[PDB]
């Protein structure tokens, strides 16, 4: 009997069982790796020509140090962002579908590797403070649904039949649990005690 | 006066200093400043859209 | 006949006190007689229309019916449902009470502008008191947060030497914090297209949902009880603010993190509140005992109240939230009598030893039975009813609290019973070293009490002791509209 | 209306001899002409008849009721904005003279209200491009109308070159559609508007996002409303934003028949990002119309959320604030403009350099308003408390409205991050409040006899003279009791927000 | 509509004595002003009226159409 | 290459370079329409392409007119 | 009432590719500044044309 604990969870499409076909982790993570890597060393050396076609005017060179990267900095983040792509969907496969514990995890741990390489002359535990900063950010990014929850928001669930405008029927009792956005009048007993369990004034005193 | 300072007043004060003092510098009158910026954001009509959380989280490394 | 005569004349209040001042303000160099005696004149009008608002609210409680269920007095304003039930009138009664407690305690001891501090507290008070008598969650948001505007001024206006930090903390302590179940509020009128008190009391939402929402509006509430983590704003704000701010502040604001609980929480979302119990038992404990054991190390005279108020609200919370009318009722006791004795502790801190010595730190004051017996008696007096001692509210509320909590949870309830021993010994400690020893070497003798402060004291300890002896004044009251926030199924 | 009298004020500005008292009086005539404009609009367009939608000159344009409610909102706003022209705001020649220099600020500001109110209208790619450079060439002209200004010309040469790179997208953006599809008119692109690239249409907001100064293209808007003159930041700094925002509410009206998906979440990108620099931005700034141009972007970001979601309550929410965010603008500019006579006079340290043009510009100058002047000190504060979204005031409704269209349409990241915004942006709201009135009791018992207003002669020792005219003093406290006493009103002005309709119908 | 027409008035003089604050003179100065001030927003309160009380005719007729496209979805 | 911006190394390091490079960035959007109207056997669209030449000659003007009262400032003492 | 009321206007019905309003009422090429008829490829007879689709005013 485990403990009847609170679930702040959002509504999220599921797969049932059978569903959810893996992704490829290294064929995704090399897109982004590869990717990354070309543009910001093109970029690097378009920027090069950009000084050499002239170092006599400030305004030029104060705009070009800001856009200016590092060695480290240039191989420090593709390999962060091909890290993360990585791990992003090689805990995701694991789980059946991505949740925050896995984009924290995938976050925290690539951004770390990224921090170890262009951020070395700053102590270990400052780049973990960042790391656990960073992957909590994108943990809450997919709490909450990532940029809009799609089908599972209240306009699609309203548009389904699955909001409450209907009203509401306290004759009608439904055994099946209701829908996220749906409120009733009266719920069945049973679901009362898979909620809460007996005990405290459930049921028994 | 400990970890509810730093998860407080005194820790938000350093991290908005950090976080102020950087965008201070990003305002300035340069016309070759601002193109590049537009031109950047073209990127991302071409970029699929699963690489938006990519592009966040190098945006969040040139913080630092 | 409720709300539409408490606020045209409080507004025309406002209207009276702003034309009187303000009127030869026109670089005239006048001196007029208005301003004379530190605006004595305008002081006196102000304190005048705090009277009067307490007695807006006994002509309604004269046709209030102790036997009836649901609001009473229900009117419709400015497009807004107003009613009136059992806990919603004593807490009403207790705002309106502090009015003239607060104006009278800074009566002489602001550098100026009186007439701009007693239209702030007396909005700050009839804001807080519409928020009792508010029907919907909308409604009650906008007096949750109304307050803010006038409170931040007043404390950066009025303040002591960090005015300044004090007014960050109050403003964005508890509007970040607030944000969070405006969320909550908009789902509401969102999936049910209306936050009225009874239409939102009847629906069942998802579990997941529920969820949610709890987070959402605990989240406001436990900064404004305040609970732990979030508490470190109300020590500093206190120490800070001018009295009559500390009094509003730990008399009536803090009051509404455990009415929000009644309104927003039980009776809407009954079910997730049940989950969610264990988990604000283990803060609210927490908060109980750490907020005793940090007061043992405070220096600051009003910092050390400050905290004492922490630890009575975490029973208050715990009190409230027990599922039996034991638990409910002894913290709507406790309320009330915190809402007199609180004060009353920063009267005799912030108010009477800051007025004469202006420093706050412990180590100038001790043996102060000496040369000031009467201010003794009533510190003596106030500290054993702040620490539960019995023919005072307090105790009433904390035993109540205490069995209702065992009641709900016999194992990790009864840890609540250690606010007997823990209050007792940071208050006592500090109320010990007061009077104890020989009188201080770094004071100067001084006039004692004066009748004003006097008055203070006196009338803020009736009310604590009458309840103490006799609490069913209050339990009539309570009675039926408590016994509709219980949840329970037994068969 | 306004298109005929545009042309008589030419030719008579041009013919009478040049003096600031003309131009004055010239200003008051383009004043008459706005009302009158309002007038006739009034008279003939209503909220009913335009519900279904009325094609007009071929179909190049199109009104309906809710584009029929922001062309009165801008005539509106800018017979408010000519009050500031047409009348005196400090009374003093030093000060008030420089509105009344340029004989052409009449002029200018009435070709602009045409490319405004006709924005929204666009119903062809090509009459698209024309009207939106015709707005653009508009502003750029008002901000180089102080020619003799180093910053102000500086400031129209930046904003015409941003501005003419947004063009372009814009223009290559309704290219690529007619290459796709062969048409103009948007109506029979609609037919089309499950076979085109609809990313094609997510460049078409990208221009448009620039000229209101979304992030990341926010830095060159904070730069120019800091330079530039209060009494044009004024200007170019709200009234771009209520035609184009009211434009890509439509296109995004039309995007969301398809409902890409991909396409929210860039736009959502835009305005998560938005949100972190309009609120830690203004955290580190000492130009009080700097940390408004922050305040700027935080505010669009708010308005663009509703306009994301594109539902029911999204125009209800978009209309309120639009309204309220105006009245709020026009009411903290004209402070501004008006408290300039507070400030000490020097008879030295960091060597701060004051010009005409922005006589207010630094946050601290707003120093002891509490003891100057109370009301005024209160008006403002009123208008800042509504910028934070305290209850009960215009601001809070405006942000509880946005928060119901983002919640209900499932922007959840959204809705939370635009809160934690706004609690980061009270910081340096609260830093104005802290300036005018913490200091009060100290500087109570304060002599200040070297002030601007000091200088001004008196009339005979006994008349009553008041500091303020009283024109732009009326307007004030007509914008400050709107804002604090919207609740008396504010059920019956959301029932008309019911009535306004974007094709809703039934 | 008296009563309304009062509140409207009553806010008219409300601004022009907000007004007299911001200008630094005595509220009794130019008591003409109130007049002007009163009978301005009386003006703007008739209009306001008609359009609130159009504005409620216009919502009922929407209305009826709208029940009936519920009454279609629920079914 | 055109995704690492190599068009920024085309463009001068002279403001008035700025200004050549919105007018062929124009004149680029101009030769597509007049390039699809042609196909099409479409008049339409060489209305368009004569209004975005007309137009875009206006925005040269009024930018000239900026830049040129910009330089006269800096060389504004005129004691001689 | 109020709750209901609220229910009715924030509902946004559903729009998709197959049900969406366009504000064209008359079909274009009746007539043409010169050579109006060409190819023969216009089949749309405006002599026989049915009722167009009219817009729906829910005010009226
Ligand atoms: C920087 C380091 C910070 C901490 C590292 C992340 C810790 C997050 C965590 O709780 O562990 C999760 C992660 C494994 O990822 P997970 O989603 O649990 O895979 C499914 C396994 N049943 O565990 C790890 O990979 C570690
Ligand atoms: C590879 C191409 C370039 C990358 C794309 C940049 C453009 C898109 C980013 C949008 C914001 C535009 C900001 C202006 C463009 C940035 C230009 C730049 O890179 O300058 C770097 C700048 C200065 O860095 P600095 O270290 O001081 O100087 C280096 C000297 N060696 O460092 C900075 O401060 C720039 C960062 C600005 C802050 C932007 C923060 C956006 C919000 C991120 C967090 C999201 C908020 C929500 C978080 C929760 C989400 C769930
Ligand atoms: C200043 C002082 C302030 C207060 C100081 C702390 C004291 C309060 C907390 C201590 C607990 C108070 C008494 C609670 C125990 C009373 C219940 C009891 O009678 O114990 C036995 C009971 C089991 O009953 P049984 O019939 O055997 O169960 C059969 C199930 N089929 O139930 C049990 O199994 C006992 C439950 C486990 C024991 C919990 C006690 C440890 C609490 C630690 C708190 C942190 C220190
Ligand atoms: C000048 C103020 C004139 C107000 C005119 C408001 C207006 O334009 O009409 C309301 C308009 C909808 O009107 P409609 O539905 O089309 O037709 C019915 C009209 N009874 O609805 C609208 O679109 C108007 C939206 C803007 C509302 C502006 C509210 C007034 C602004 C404050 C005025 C301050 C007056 C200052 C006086 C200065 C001179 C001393
Ligand atoms: C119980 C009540 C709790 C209430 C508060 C709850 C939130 C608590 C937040 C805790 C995190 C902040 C507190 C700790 C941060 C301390 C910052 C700091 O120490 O320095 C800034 C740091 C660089 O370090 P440095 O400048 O060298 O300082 C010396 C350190 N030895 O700079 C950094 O490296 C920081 C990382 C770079 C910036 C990252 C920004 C990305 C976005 C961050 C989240 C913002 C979300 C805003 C959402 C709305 C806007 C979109
Ligand atoms: C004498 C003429 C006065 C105006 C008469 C009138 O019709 O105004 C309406 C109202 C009178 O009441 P009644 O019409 O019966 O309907 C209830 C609506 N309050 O009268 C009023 O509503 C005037 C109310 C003015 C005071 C409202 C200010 C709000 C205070 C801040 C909000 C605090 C609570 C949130
Ligand atoms: C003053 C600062 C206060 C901070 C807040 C404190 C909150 C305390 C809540 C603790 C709850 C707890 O410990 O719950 C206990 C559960 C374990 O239950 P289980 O193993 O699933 O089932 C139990 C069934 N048995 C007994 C048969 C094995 O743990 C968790 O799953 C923790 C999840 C949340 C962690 C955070
Ligand atoms: C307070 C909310 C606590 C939620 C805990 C949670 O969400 O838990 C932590 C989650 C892990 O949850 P998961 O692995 O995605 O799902 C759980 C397993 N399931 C799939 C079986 C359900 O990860 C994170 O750290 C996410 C970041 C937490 C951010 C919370 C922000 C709240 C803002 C206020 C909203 C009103
Ligand atoms: C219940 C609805 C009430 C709403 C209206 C209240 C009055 C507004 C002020 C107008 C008159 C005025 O500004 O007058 C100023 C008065 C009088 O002070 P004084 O010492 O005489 O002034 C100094 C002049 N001396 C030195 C010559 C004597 O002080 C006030 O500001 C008090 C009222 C405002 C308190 C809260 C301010 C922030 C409000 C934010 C709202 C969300
Ligand atoms: C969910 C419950 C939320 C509860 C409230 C959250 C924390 C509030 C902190 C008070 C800050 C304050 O007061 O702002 C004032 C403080 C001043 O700092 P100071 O005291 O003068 O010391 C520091 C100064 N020094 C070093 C010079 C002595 O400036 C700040 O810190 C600026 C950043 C505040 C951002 C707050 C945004 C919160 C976002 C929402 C939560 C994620
Ligand atoms: C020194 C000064 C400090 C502050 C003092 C404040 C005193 C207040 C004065 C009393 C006012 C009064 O009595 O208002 C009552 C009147 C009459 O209401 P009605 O016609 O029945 O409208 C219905 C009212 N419902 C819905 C409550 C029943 O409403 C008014 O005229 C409203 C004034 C305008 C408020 C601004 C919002 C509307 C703006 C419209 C354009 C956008
Ligand atoms: C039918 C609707 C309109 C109302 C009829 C009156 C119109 C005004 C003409 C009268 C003459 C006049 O305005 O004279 C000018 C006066 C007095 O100004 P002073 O500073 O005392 O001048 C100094 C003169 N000394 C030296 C003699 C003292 O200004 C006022 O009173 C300002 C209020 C303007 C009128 C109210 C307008 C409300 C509009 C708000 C609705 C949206």
């Amino acid at each position: 009997e485990q403990f009847h604990l609170p679930q702040p969870f959002w509504p999220t499409t599921k797969t049932k069982e059978g569903e959810y076909v893996p992704k490829d982790s290294i064929r995704e993570a090399s897109k982004v790796f590869i990717g990354s890597g070309v543009l910001l060393g093109g970029m690097h050396f378009r920027r090069l020509m950009q000084y050499k076609k002239g170092s006599a005017r400030p305004g030029l060179a104060k705009y070009l140090n800001l856009f200016s990267l590092s060695k480290s900095q240039l191989i420090g983040f593709p390999v962060a962002l091909g890290a993360f792509s990585f791990l992003s969907h090689s805990f995701a496969n694991l789980q059946e579908g991505q949740t925050a514990t896995g984009e924290f995890a995938a976050s925290s741990i690539a951004s770390l590797i990224g921090l170890s390489i262009f951020r070395t002359k700053k102590p270990l535990s400052s780049n973990v403070a960042i790391a656990v900063g960073m992957g909590s950010l994108f943990g809450f990014l997919t709490w909450a649904g990532n940029f809009n929850l799609g089908d599972n928001s209240y306009r699609a669930a309203l548009e389904a039949g699955n909001g409450n405008e209907g009203g509401f029927d306290n004759k009608v009792i439904k055994t099946e649990r209701q829908g996220f956005w749906e409120g009733v009048y009266r719920r069945p007993l049973s679901q009362t005690v898979e909620d809460l369990g007996e005990g405290r004034g459930i049921i028994t005193q | 006066r400990g970890i509810l300072q730093l998860f407080g007043p005194l820790g938000l004060w350093k991290l908005s200093t950090f976080i102020s003092s950087k965008l201070n510098k990003l305002v300035f009158l340069n016309i070759g400043f601002i193109l590049e910026i537009i031109v950047l954001s073209w990127l991302l009509i071409v970029f699929k859209v699963s690489l938006l959380k990519y592009i966040l989280l190098l945006i969040i490394f040139i913080i630092l | 006949m409720l709300v539409q005569n408490l606020i045209i004349f409080n507004i025309i209040g406002i209207v009276l006190l702003v034309l009187l001042n303000n009127n030869n303000n026109g670089i005239l160099n006048k001196k007029s007689l208005l301003t004379i005696k530190n605006e004595l004149k305008l002081k006196q009008i102000g304190l005048i229309i705090s009277i009067i608002n307490i007695l807006i609210i006994i002509e309604n409680w004269i046709g209030f019916n102790s036997n009836y269920y649901g609001f009473q007095n229900i009117e419709r304003f400015l497009n807004i449902y107003w009613g009136i039930d059992g806990i919603s009138l004593l807490l009403v009664l207790l705002t309106l009470i502090l009015g003239p407690i607060a104006i009278l305690s800074n009566w002489k001891n602001l550098k100026g502008y009186y007439t701009y501090y007693v239209i702030s507290i007396n909005m700050l008070v009839i804001l807080m008191a519409l928020n009792f008598i508010c029907l919907d969650l909308v409604s009650f948001y906008i007096l949750f947060e109304s307050t803010l505007a006038p409170l931040f001024l007043l404390i950066g206006i009025y303040g002591a030497n960090n005015k300044n930090k004090a007014a960050y903390y109050v403003l964005i302590y508890t509007l970040a914090s607030s944000l969070f179940m405006l969320l909550s509020i908009v789902i509401y009128y969102i999936i049910i297209n209306s936050t009225d008190y009874i239409y939102i009391n009847n629906i069942i939402l998802s579990i997941n949902l529920q969820s949610l929402l709890f987070i959402g509006i605990i989240i406001g509430i436990a900064v404004k009880t305040p609970l732990m983590p979030v508490h470190t704003w109300l020590p500093t704000v206190h120490s800070e603010s001018p009295l009559g701010g500390s009094i509003l502040l730990a008399g009536v604001i803090l009051k509404l993190a455990i009415y929000g609980v009644i309104r927003l929480l039980l009776p809407n979302l009954s079910e997730i509140s049940m989950m969610f119990t264990p988990i604000i038992y283990i803060i609210s404990i927490l908060t109980l005992i750490y907020s005793s054991l940090i007061t043992l190390k405070q220096t600051d005279l009003k910092v050390i109240i400050a905290y004492s108020s922490i630890s009575h609200l975490a029973v208050c919370m715990i009190g409230i939230f027990a599922n039996n009318l034991i638990g409910i009722n002894g913290s709507l006791i406790l309320c009330l009598a915190h809402g007199f004795v609180s004060p009353a502790l920063f009267i005799l801190v912030g108010g009477i030893l800051y007025d004469r010595y202006h420093n706050r730190l412990i180590n100038y004051y001790q043996g102060l039975s000496t040369f000031m017996p009467i201010f003794s008696i009533y510190l003596v007096v106030f500290s054993f009813c702040n620490t539960g001692t019995p023919l005072s509210g307090n105790f009433v509320g904390e035993f109540l609290s205490i069995t209702g909590a065992v009641i709900r949870h016999p194992i990790i309830g009864s840890l609540t019973a250690a606010s007997v021993l823990l209050s007792a010994c940071y208050q006592m400690k500090l109320t010990n070293r007061l009077t104890g020893s020989v009188f201080s070497q770094y004071l100067h003798i001084t006039n004692d009490v004066t009748n004003r402060e006097i008055f203070l004291l006196n009338w803020l300890l009736i009310p604590t002791i009458i309840i103490g002896i006799y609490p069913s004044f209050v339990t009539n009251i309570l009675n039926l509209a408590s016994s509709t926030l219980i949840y329970s199924v037994l068969i | 209306m306004l298109f005929t009298s545009l042309l008589l004020i030419i030719v008579y500005g041009s013919l009478v001899n040049k003096s600031h008292l003309l131009t004055k009086l010239i200003n008051r005539l383009g004043l008459i002409i706005i009302i009158y404009t309002l007038l006739i609009h009034l008279n003939i367009n209503t909220l009913e008849n335009l519900s279904i939608g009325i094609n007009m000159f071929n179909n190049l344009l199109l009104i309906n009721s809710f584009n029929n409610t922001i062309i009165e909102l801008i005539l509106i706003i800018c017979i408010l904005y000519v009050l500031l022209i047409s009348f005196n705001i400090t009374g003093l020649s030093i000060i008030d003279n420089l509105n009344y220099s340029k004989r052409t600020f009449i002029v200018i500001v009435l070709f602009n209200i045409i490319g405004l109110t006709l924005l929204p209208l666009v119903n062809d790619i090509m009459i698209l491009f024309i009207i939106i450079e015709l707005q653009s060439y508009s502003l750029y002209l008002l901000t180089a109308i102080f020619n003799e200004s180093h910053n102000s010309t500086k400031s129209a040469l930046y904003y015409f070159i941003v501005g003419s790179i947004a063009s372009f997208i814009i223009l290559d953006a309704t290219v690529s559609i007619y290459d796709d599809l062969g048409l103009t008119n948007i109506q029979y692109i609609l037919m089309y508007i499950d076979k085109l690239e609809i990313f094609d249409l997510l460049c078409l907001l990208f221009g448009l996002f620039i000229k209101i100064g979304l992030a990341p293209f926010y830095s060159y808007s904070i730069t120019i409303y800091s330079l530039s003159p209060t009494i044009i930041t004024n200007y170019i700094s709200l009234m771009p934003k209520l035609s184009i925002l009211t434009l890509i509410y439509i296109i995004m009206h039309y995007i969301n028949i398809v409902n890409n998906t991909d396409l929210n979440y860039v736009i959502s990108f835009l305005i998560l990002i938005s949100m972190f620099i309009g609120s830690f931005g203004g955290l580190n700034v000492i130009r009080i119309k700097t940390l408004l141009a922050y305040s700027s972007l935080l505010n669009v970001s708010y308005m663009l959320l509703a306009i994301l979601s594109n539902s029911n309550e999204s125009i209800i929410a978009y209309i309120y604030y639009i309204i309220q965010y105006s009245l709020t603008h026009i009411n903290i500019f004209s402070i501004i403009l008006v408290i300039s006579i507070y400030l000490p006079i020097m008879n030295n340290m960091l060597n701060v350099m004051i010009t005409k043009y922005s006589p207010i510009e630094y946050i601290n100058q707003l120093k002891n308003l509490f003891i100057n002047n109370i009301f005024i000190a209160i008006a403002l504060c009123i208008s800042i408390f509504s910028l934070i979204g305290i209850p009960p005031l215009t601001g809070f409704y405006g942000k509880y409205l946005v928060l119901i269209s983002g919640l209900n349409n499932g922007y959840v990241l959204l809705s939370i991050v635009l809160i934690i915004a706004s609690s980061i942006s009270t910081v340096y709201y609260a830093t104005i409040l802290k300036v005018l009135s913490f200091d009060t009791l100290s500087f109570k018992d304060i002599i200040s006899n070297n002030l601007i207003i000091n200088t001004s002669p008196e009339n005979n020792n006994n008349e009553i003279k008041p500091e303020i005219s009283n024109v732009i003093s009326y307007v004030i406290s007509s914008l400050t009791l709107i804002i604090l006493l919207i609740i008396i009103q504010y059920e019956n002005i959301v029932k008309g927000a019911y009535l306004v309709l974007l094709y809703n119908w039934v | 509509m008296i009563a309304s027409l009062a509140g409207w008035g009553l806010f008219g003089v409300t601004v022009r004595a907000y007004q007299q604050g911001i200008r630094k003179v005595p509220f009794s100065y130019y008591p003409l002003g109130y007049v002007y001030s009163a009978l301005g927003w009386v003006a703007f309160g008739y209009g306001f009226n008609l359009w609130t009380e159009r504005n409620d005719k216009l919502l009922e007729k929407r209305v009826e159409k709208l029940k009936e496209s519920r009454n279609l979805r629920l079914s | 290459m055109d995704l690492i911006l190599l068009m920024l190394v085309a463009v001068g390091l002279n403001i008035i370079d700025i200004y050549i490079m919105i007018e062929i960035l124009i004149m680029g959007c101009t030769v597509n329409t007049i390039y699809s109207a042609s196909l099409d056997n479409d008049m339409i669209g060489l209305i368009y392409s004569l209004i975005q030449i007309i137009i875009a000659g206006v925005e040269s003007a009024i930018g000239l007119s900026i830049l040129v009262n910009y330089n006269r400032i800096r060389n504004s003492e005129e004691i001689e | 009432s109020t709750a209901d009321l609220y229910g009715l206007i924030s509902f946004t019905p559903k729009r998709d590719i197959h049900h969406y309003v366009i504000r064209v009422d008359e079909v274009p090429g009746k007539h043409f500044p010169t050579n109006t008829t060409g190819n023969f490829g216009n089949t749309v007879d405006f002599e026989n044309l049915e009722p167009r689709r009219k817009p729906i005013n829910p005010y009226l």
